């Protein structure tokens, strides 16, 4: 009677701990695309600063 | 990110090349220059005839 709740909880928390971690990796792509697009925008805008100075 | 986005959209105004000058004002300057060149060509033809 002490084995059964401990065994059930050990079975359950093993998958509970790996659960809810998928939210991080599915939210990661939005930040990744935002950072990459803004970084290539940053280098494009630095070149735009140089070309605007030339103009 | 939104600030960067409409700042880029306002400065580019749909062109890949940067548009510092007002584009319709720029082509207004260009057509004034071209029509002035045509008038100058007519005037110099009249000067040569005179």
């Amino acid at each position: 009677a002490s084995f059964i709740p401990a065994v059930n909880d050990l079975t359950s928390d093993l998958f509970r701990t790996k659960s809810k971690s998928e939210e991080i990796k599915i939210e990661l792509e939005k930040l990744e695309k935002n950072l990459t697009a803004t970084l290539v925008l940053e280098k494009c805008l630095q070149e735009d600063v140089k070309k605007a100075e030339l103009h | 990110n939104k600030d960067v986005d409409m700042l880029c959209d306002t400065l580019y105004q749909g062109g890949n090349q940067l548009l510092l000058s007002d584009q319709e004002l720029t082509e207004q300057f260009h057509k004034v220059e071209s029509q002035l060149n045509k008038l100058n060509h007519l005037l110099t033809d009249i000067l040569a005839d005179v």
